[PDB]
């Protein structure tokens, strides 16, 4: 029954009494469900060491993987450049999961198109099917521009992108003009991140590869950057900021920003934004290349340092206080422009609130998880607030990424009690929280079961979660956060702290009880 | 109405494809006759997509995991293949369930093989039987394993019949294979028929030869509803309510035990026919189990479907049937003259998969709210036969729409409102149209009987009279 | 007892089992406590209407009120002048605790003196106090300008403040030239927003009342803008942005954001950017003067109306997406300049904010308290949103102000079953919201002890706090928010909407009981 | 350090103020040299602060409504006047408290009469008695009520105390007037000694004639803790221990009842001698019954104060004191041995109100901790004559110490750490050096005894070696 002055969505209209009755008679009477003494038995044997040493030995199954397929990230990459339609070649389902996940997490249309190749293709290849959707595509959406990636189903095969491309110029499918860059992205190899590479590797290579004849090296006088794999608008819009205070001319390549943010006033744009074709190729007369994500843009790295002939510099993950201080040093000797007055006063107010943070700062412990750089930059601010990582997760991470983490604990007294794992999925690290509890986790929504599993062994065994990283579905308007710079550090440093003081405040809610400790002032 | 305006609509959206795609297209759009009960003759469905044209489809792996197959909450399934696939599913269907996430239900989690380059090189069997063996020993009281076969696995050459076999053999475990590989079919609909199959060839009849299970003459099995957002339990139980046993529920909130109980019964109520109606004949045909379509959207035709079951029993059952309708009026009544001189006239434009752009024409017209366009992602020419007399005549009904035709067709037809899935909501939000999630409910519900249409009814109105759609003009511009 | 490795402090410490029977033994021996079954019966009865009946007879009690006295204010204005000391004439104690409320809310230094009148001066008044003071703060502390203010005891007994400075400038105490700039803020007056006012229009009418002859209106081609009491800093920079992007030339008077967000770079520095004399002196020269906080500015609109011929718009808190848009309307023109389109732009991404979280925030209570105008400008943009306001408490509220609001009301269907309450404390809120309770309350932090007294209820009977408001004790860097223009909009909706879905999540996180509705999407 | 170049920096320090304010401010400055017995001849306390030099002290109302009579729970305590002196001073000290705010508990509440224009005109005696009225009728639990005074009600010709005694008569209810206006006094310490008087006056001796509680010959009474954190629970739980019987504690977690039987205890142990002395010496006058200070800062202040006490009794008393230093004796070594290496050789300075400047000197050593500067807010000589013995010799002493000379104090020093009020914390912190709140604990604690000197090595380990404080200066300037 429903009162029409108050009406109930599943929760809590389920919790009346009249349902809980017909779930527990349809329970009792034709689930066979196992008796729940058993199943409390089952929960705490899972909430054990023994179960974690048999978790950990696992070589075949994969639980709650914390990471995506190539093509994602090329999808990610492709959206950056103007009046660019993403392409995938293979099978529409892939399209139609890449355009859900994308929606959901930035509440944005997303753009992209699929050729729809079936068990026909699987038997003869997709060329047909490669020239009639870009035909299509051009003759419906319009772009400027047609970045092809590739799904699981035609790397298996063996589809040729170049030959198929070609083929489709010289029929007259295509313009000869039209720019058509295409990228290998296997979902089977690496993961989204390795597509968003991927991606940017090839569309540079069609655009610079055969014209560098008359490429000089700082012509432009400008620095191309790189963003890489990136959720956050406000990361963009920082680097932009910063290198516009600087008086630094830049060139960013694979701007997404625009597009991912467009206003609701009545009209729908596919396209808005994005790095143009012609800083695309101008960009080899660039005085450097600056990558901010350098664990996952290698292949990027070898191309543009290998053709571009650009002295890519070694600089961190701009995250924090000290790889931020680098990254603008490095950009000020790069271009020659001095660091102004502004960005100085910004690093001391973060230092301030650094300093008025401290004391509940201190001592925390953390479990992470996300990608490999926004991991390691994660993990260098918490140790320059003296925060103490315990569980470090990364499962598109490799060993070298891993020695680099270990390094940077060895030389921070806080990262003592730290340890750096890659290959490992959520139920790992499930286990791990249960049996070395720490204070906080980070990371994105998937860790809420993970909460919801601590705070069904007790109260004082939930871990907290919160939501930096990607994807964020359950929370709005996050995507519009900042975790680069300065900004992103007093961003992140208020999230961490607002956080510790509200599970304070929640701890000390009880009256006569622990209410003693519920103080106005912290 | 105006059919002629419709279809010179139709011809202007349709100038600017390429003449094959054109050519393709022009057989999937058509204006509503309701005298006509052929659909094949006015309109063509369940074909492959033009490529290049960006399409809703999904493929069949998500009907088979995602729609059949993850609701079941005591069975395990594996996402055989790369990581991608389940990890874009997982938990993104409000199928709803009672359990303890991770001890004996697994709906919300993610288990996948993580083929790696070794794997798609030199197969995936060794692999697929280490991954049993360790599903075995850390998740000791599940009560079943599928696995749901990905594009490579049907690309490379795995055998999974022949593991699955085996390790049931060794484990005196029910361990189903899928073959449900998204290069198969056109759309989910593929996916539906290989997991009804799959169900049938492996999980249904093991029970065939047990006669514990006391059966009552008032034994009916819910087949076709997934419990979005609760859906399921609350047509359970208006049917409790009237007087029938529900014995098994296909497949949300399902058990393995429900399902192998199902030849039991005397009746199915058939809510989704399109992904049960497989099960539904075969069950028909060897069991000799009477089947029927039912509709629990709105009061009218929930109303006329209770009716409708009730006079499959004796009088008693219809008794109850009258005291169930009695009890229920005053309430969506009551919605009704809360909403209904507020939604008064409004006219909407519809795009789902394959049941409810129909089904739930019903339930808007008991607010006064009429239906002008209405299309389908994968249904078959039996679908759109339905449809024909549920929906007004000079209508425009679409078959695999284009993102581009249903932006045209919106513009043109200028909807107050719009019901669709999650990759339309943003584009029509921008262009200032109200928008509702018809697949998850917008995170809302129920939708289903008496206590889901008090829902519906407050959610349509708090899209449709929103002040925020009066403010997409700056005062400046 | 402590263990070295894990060392507890009060909580949870005193939850031990020695400090529990130590605690036990304390209040079965000495206290002579009541029994707790009438403890619960008295509690009971607080959260009743009839006691809410007795609660709103009262007229000579006040319980935990929601103001201030005025010279905080004034010292607030004060500070917001280039290298300006506030100075209070009256009792040391006063400017103690004024500085503590400021750096408990900013955690900032606040820099602010007293002449330390005592028992003597009480009955020959403050005369040699205020010439000693004036003398060794200018020598001290070194200020440009010398900005005092009164406490309740001064007012008491009369001191003449101009007579008393005008002394002190005869005799030599300090320079004839040097700008001491006066006001009257008696604490039985009003509130601190009150003070703010009388000290601005005291530094106006010093600084201009005696050389209005020379000046021409419009003549700088400058806008005047006068923001009030303000306690966020974001506020004031989005102002000065929204300005800036206009390209229309702007005074912005009274300015602390400066002196309230210094960087800790090794070196204090007291006093930090401002209003300077020459913008106070050129003020009558504007086109005209915009008033941010209207309605506790009508001294200052009295004088700049009377005195400076500026024909002072009647526009609103420039707070949500209508009135922001009136105010940029009414800039665009006083001003003649258009509105430029990256403030169309972020009004459409405000709009589509709002069109994405408008399902979550219909239809939701809330009870709400604070200022004036920040409280009506909280009420319109709720109101905009779709939400239900059903208390609105201000306790520095007047019949006109409410009168207004009132009006407000009755143009949206929202706003039927809302209740405007003036002269009421923080009691009267408690029992309003035990007796028609709401979802979620927005205030300042004195708010969390009736949610803890909701939690005493029930966990049905919980109402969660949001922290929007002055002051902000029990979390850090909230005071760099923003609450003005289309960013203030955006952050609030944020606030809010993400608020209503952590209190969802922590409703369905039980696991068999409510989890089913632990929906990763939302 | 070396004598002479402390007297060259006072008179540094000195040389900007103006002839009067530099003669008045050259006495409150001096170099300690331990071998002097009576501080008159070095320093000068107790006198009213130079106008317009910024000054920490706060007022007589925040030593009596504040300090003292703020801490008792069960008593309801008005601030009589405007509103701004109750709400500045509202929860704003952490004096911790077990019971129900709003019921039995009104600590964290703020009563006051909100004086507007015409109570200033006409008086408010008759709104002070419409007040206790409704505070008789809305909070029926509280047992007594305070009305403590602001400036006005001392500068107007109000008489509270006539007012007290009608209606304490009439309801039979113990009202206490105290006269604690902020002019009065130059510091808290008058209103300490306001509160005191007050309690002397009107609480104290309400049982002189009950004879119903049953004494024994271990009755001691704290005087003088405020249970700041938890304080003196944490000192409570020790003589406890040592088998004594604490019947109340003045006045953090107090209660009337608790105050009311104080004057049948054997031995009252004073904490804070500077704001409870007077009730200590009027209670040894009256009632015969012996005072002593203690501290319980630090592990040796600790044991010593414990041997000191347990002397008092007998031999049984003495032997408990000897388990309980053995017993705590492992904890605080383990302390000592991790955090002492950490904190060796550092240089402190303190600026506080009236006991903790010299009281926690013990606590720092027992680190390895030397304290360079040393200074009191409100003191007496009394307390510098305690303060010149237990401070090092050739330190710096300072009275009611103004911003700027402290400022300039810290400058040439350059101590390791400061600890003073919230006044001085962000001030000190953007100068780059550690700072810990000495009055709030840096909301942390409790520092007292065996379990508070856990936290009180492990904050100044947390806070002194802070990552944070190696990055002020940016690697380009
Ligand atoms: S009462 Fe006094 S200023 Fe003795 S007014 Fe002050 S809680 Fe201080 S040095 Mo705040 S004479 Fe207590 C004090 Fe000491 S408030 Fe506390 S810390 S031991
Ligand atoms: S149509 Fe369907 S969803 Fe597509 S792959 Fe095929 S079964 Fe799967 Fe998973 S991993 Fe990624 S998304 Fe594909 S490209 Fe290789
Ligand atoms: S020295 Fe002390 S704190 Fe000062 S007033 Fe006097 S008792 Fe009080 Fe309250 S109201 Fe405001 S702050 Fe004063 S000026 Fe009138
Ligand atoms: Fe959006
Ligand atoms: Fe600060």
């Amino acid at each position: 029954s429903q009162q029409v002055d108050k009406i109930k969505a599943s929760y809590p209209l389920f919790l009346d009494q009249d349902y809980k009755d017909m779930l527990a008679k349809k329970r009792d009477g034709f689930e066979e469900k196992y008796p729940q003494d058993k199943i409390d038995e089952v929960f705490q044997w899972t909430t054990t060491k023994e179960y974690q040493e048999l978790n950990f030995q696992r070589e075949a199954l994969t639980v709650n993987p914390a990471k995506a397929c190539q093509p994602l990230g090329a999808v990610l990459c492709a959206l950056g450049f103007e009046k660019t339609m993403p392409y995938v070649h293979g099978s529409q389902g892939c399209v139609a999961y890449f355009r859900s996940y994308f929606n959901r997490h930035f509440r944005e249309p997303v753009s992209c198109v699929s050729d729809s190749m079936t068990e026909d293709a699987a038997v003869f290849g997709g060329q047909q099917n490669m020239k009639d959707g870009l035909q299509n595509c051009k003759a419906t959406y319009k772009p400027d521009m047609i970045a092809v990636s590739t799904t699981c189903m035609a790397e298996v095969i063996g589809d040729d992108l170049n030959a198929f491309i070609n083929n489709s110029k010289k029929e007259g499918f295509i313009p000869d003009e039209f720019p058509v860059p295409f990228a290998h992205t296997p979902s089977f190899v690496g993961s989204h991140v390795t597509g968003w590479d991927n991606m940017f590797e090839g569309i540079a290579r069609y655009f610079t590869l055969k014209s560098m004849d008359d490429k000089v090296v700082g012509s432009n006088k400008k620095i191309n950057i790189v963003p890489g794999f990136e959720t956050y608008l406000g990361n963009f819009r920082v680097i932009k900021r910063m290198l516009s205070e600087m008086g630094v001319g830049y060139s960013l390549l694979s701007d997404p920003e625009e597009v991912l943010d467009t206003p609701a006033d009545g009209q729908f744009r596919m396209y808005a934004g994005g790095t143009t074709q012609e800083e695309m190729k101008d960009a080899p007369n660039a005085l450097n290349t600056v990558l901010l994500q350098p664990w996952h843009l290698e292949k990027t790295k070898k191309f543009v340092e290998g053709t571009w002939k650009h002295e890519v510099p070694k600089l961190n993950i701009p995250m924090g206080l000290d790889w931020t201080d680098e990254f603008l040093m490095k950009v000020s000797e790069i271009s020659g422009q001095p660091i102004p007055a502004s960005l100085t006063k910004e690093r001391g107010r973060l230092v301030d609130m650094m300093t008025d943070s401290h004391t509940w700062l201190h001592g925390k412990r953390f479990a992470l998880w996300g990608d490999p750089d926004f991991v390691m930059g994660l993990v260098k601010f918490l140790l320059e607030l003296g925060c103490e990582p315990v569980h470090i997760l990364c499962h598109n991470g490799n060993k070298r990424w891993k020695k680099a983490v270990d390094a940077i604990l060895a030389a921070s007294p806080y990262g003592k009690n730290a340890t750096v794992y890659i290959g490992k999925d959520l139920w790992h690290l499930r286990s791990l929280v249960f049996t070395d509890k720490p204070d906080f986790m980070i990371g994105n929504s998937y860790g809420k079961f993970i909460q919801r599993d601590t705070l069904h062994k007790g109260k004082e065994f939930e871990v907290p979660l919160i939501r930096i990283g990607f994807p964020i579905f359950d929370r709005h308007h996050l995507h519009r956060s900042t975790t680069l710079g300065y900004e992103g550090a007093m961003q992140i440093l208020t999230t961490l702290v607002n956080s510790i003081l509200e599970r304070l405040d929640e701890e000390t809610r009880g009256m006569q009880a622990t209410d003693y400790n519920h103080d106005l002032v912290r | 109405m105006s059919r002629e305006e419709v279809e010179s609509l139709i011809q202007e959206v349709l100038e600017v494809y390429p003449e094959k795609a054109r050519k393709d297209r022009n057989k999937h759009l058509a204006v509503n006759d309701p005298a006509v009960t052929q659909s094949k003759k006015c309109i063509i469905s369940n074909k492959k997509s033009q490529p290049g044209l960006m399409t809703i489809r999904g493929c069949a792996y998500a009907g088979s995991k995602g729609v059949v197959w993850g609701p079941i909450k005591d069975m395990i399934h594996i996402s055989h293949g790369p990581v991608g696939c389940g990890q874009y599913s997982r938990a993104g269907r409000r199928n709803y369930y009672i359990g303890t996430t991770g001890v004996n239900a697994f709906v919300t989690m993610n288990f996948t093989s993580d083929f790696q380059e070794k794997d798609i090189v030199f197969g995936g069997d060794k692999k697929l039987a280490k991954l049993i063996d360790e599903v075995e020993t850390l998740f000791p009281l599940n009560k079943g394993i599928s696995v749901q076969s990905e594009c490579p696995i049907g690309l490379i050459g795995d055998d999974i019949e022949s593991v699955s076999k085996v390790k049931g053999a060794e484990l005196s475990k029910t361990i189903v294979p899928v073959r449900c590989e998204g290069f198969r079919g056109v759309s989910q609909s593929l996916g539906h028929h290989i997991a009804n199959d799959a169900v049938r060839d492996w999980v249904l009849g093991k029970r065939d030869e047990d006669t514990t299970f006391a059966s009552t003459p008032y034994d009916v099995a819910i087949i076709g509803d997934y419990n979005i957002g609760g859906d399921a339990w609350s047509s359970r139980i208006l049917l409790e309510e009237m007087g029938l046993r529900c014995v098994a529920q296909w497949s949300g909130d399902g058990s393995i035990s429900e399902i192998e109980l199902t030849p039991k019964v005397k009746l199915n109520l058939v809510h989704c026919y399109r992904s049960m109606n497989y099960i539904s004949r075969h069950m028909e045909e060897k069991y000799g189990i009477p089947w029927m379509e039912y509709n629990f959207f709105g009061p009218t035709k929930t109303i006329e479907s209770l009716r409708a079951i009730a006079a499959k029993f004796d009088e008693s059952i219809q008794k109850k049937c009258e005291e169930v309708i009695a009890k229920y009026k005053p309430e969506w009544e009551a919605v009704v003259a809360k909403y209904r001189p507020r939604l008064e006239g409004k006219r909407v434009m519809l795009y789902i998969g394959g049941l409810r752009p129909r089904h739930v024409i019903g339930a808007y017209e008991d607010l006064g709210m009429e239906v002008v366009g209405t299309g389908y992602e994968f249904a078959h020419n039996d679908d759109y036969d339905r449809t024909m007399k549920e929906m007004g005549d000079s209508t425009l009904l679409y078959d695999d729409v284009t993102g581009y035709e249903f932006e045209e067709f919106v513009k043109r037809i200028k909807p107050d409102l719009i019901g669709s899935g999650i990759k339309e909501k943003f584009i029509f939000q921008k262009m200032g149209i109200p928008f509702r999630e018809m697949h998850s409910w917008d995170y809302s519900g129920p939708y289903h009987g008496f206590d889901g249409f008090a829902i519906f009814a407050r959610d349509m109105d708090m899209t449709l009279n929103n002040p925020c759609w009066k403010k997409l003009q700056a005062p400046w511009e």
